[PDB]
């Protein structure tokens, strides 16, 4: 499972 | 930058005149992924060509596998031609079955 | 042996002709095994090794839920870039991420990755430590001081030491069978002509998996280090894959010529000769 990705 | 596209083009078997095999034109170290690839029998454009999914290397660099059914001759010329905005021109790359 | 979760994203802008097209390809050991694509009317999380039909429709409806909520933030870091960049609104942009962990044996974290490039060069990337980010360029110690302070490096080392490991071992669970395929080369030399009193050896390996391999030439047992050409492995199109690796020699020599051919599918490494018919 992928992780959730935080705004750059 | 822009990465300029490498080009291999080559069969799946050993060919062998009148025999059916596949032929590939393998696209590689390209950026953007934006690329157009076609493959070229005698001079001209083959219909029916089919592309893989497009997948990236660890070094961001994209690349893609193009490839057509066809049944080699002693005589017929086949080439893959890819235009990609990193170069000014469509680059072809011609078979060479002793490659 | 060590065994890895890696997913390799990719956001492409398109100004003008449609949303950013979104992509989400996930390996175990190196193999494709889940493809995320946003280029359709109902984009769903897909299986791309029939092993993982295994997994039930939540884990489907669940992967795609995140990866569209994933899609959705990175359309918005597009145009954060723009901002950073001072770029204007007009061209194609993309972002890439590495993401994943690569566990040995003992299940443990072995390394864990999180890597960003922007138009196809680094932008940051979490370092060894796990503790701290390696920033580019200007634009990335932007990111890196907002990361810095939200802790992102710590959430980061949760998920690459938890989440992913265990998902890695369920994966395997589903997969393991046919993750250990090997196919070991076949190999044969061709000979081709040259000028003069020149002979081409061409020493091919073909129909092996995984791609690793080391094809070398030897000249009486002796192994010659320049002028061997070669290909970069490609290829097949089945699931396996070619290279060749070719030596000029002396016409009448080709006797003294061997091809060696190392491959973890072999018993032993192959030993090869031209065979004049």
């Amino acid at each position: 499972s992928i992780i959730g990705f935080e705004k750059l | 930058i822009q990465k300029t596209p490498q080009i291999q083009v080559y069969s799946r078997h050993p060919p062998e005149n009148g025999k059916p095999n596949i032929l590939n034109c393998y696209v590689t170290q390209f950026h953007p992924p934006h690329i157009e690839i076609q493959m070229l029998k005698n001079g001209k454009k083959i219909p029916k060509v089919e592309m893989s999914d497009m997948s990236f290397s660890k070094d961001w660099s994209f690349y893609i596998l193009a490839h057509t059914e066809f049944t080699p001759t002693e005589t017929d010329t086949y080439a893959c031609r890819v235009k990609h905005d990193s170069m000014a021109e469509p680059k072809t790359v011609y078979w060479d079955r002793d490659m | 042996g060590p065994h890895s979760l890696r997913y390799f994203v990719t956001a492409v802008s398109r100004p003008g002709l449609g949303e950013p097209r979104y992509m989400e390809v996930g390996y175990v050991d190196d193999t494709e095994f889940v493809r995320f694509d946003s280029d359709a009317e109902n984009p769903r999380y897909e299986p791309r090794a029939r092993w993982m039909e295994q997994e039930g429709p939540e884990y489907w409806e669940r992967e795609t839920q995140k990866a569209k909520g994933n899609e959705q933030s990175f359309r918005v870091d597009l145009r954060t870039l723009l901002g950073y960049y001072n770029q204007s609104k007009g061209g194609s942009h993309t972002i890439q991420v590495i993401s994943g962990c690569e566990v040995g044996s003992d299940g443990r974290l072995l390394r864990g990755y999180q890597q960003y490039a922007y138009d196809g060069c680094d932008y940051i990337a979490l370092n060894e430590d796990l503790k701290t980010w390696t920033a580019a360029d200007m634009a990335a110690l932007i990111t890196k001081h907002k990361w810095e302070q939200a802790g992102e490096a710590e959430r980061l080392r949760a998920y690459l030491e938890g989440t992913c490991v265990e998902w890695l071992r369920r994966y395997l669970k589903n997969g393991n069978a046919t993750l250990l395929r090997t196919d070991s080369p076949k190999a044969h030399v061709t000979h081709h002509s040259r000028p003069e009193d020149k002979v081409t050896l061409r020493c091919w390996a073909l129909g092996f998996y995984p791609a690793d391999i080391t094809l070398t030439w030897q000249l009486n047992g002796e192994e010659l280090i320049q002028d061997m050409e070669l290909v970069e492995t490609r290829p097949a199109g089945d699931g396996t894959f070619q290279k060749w690796a070719s030596v000029v020699v002396p016409l009448g020599k080709e006797q003294y010529y061997t091809c060696h051919v190392y491959h973890q599918g072999l018993p032993e490494p192959l030993t090869l000769r031209w065979e004049p018919p």
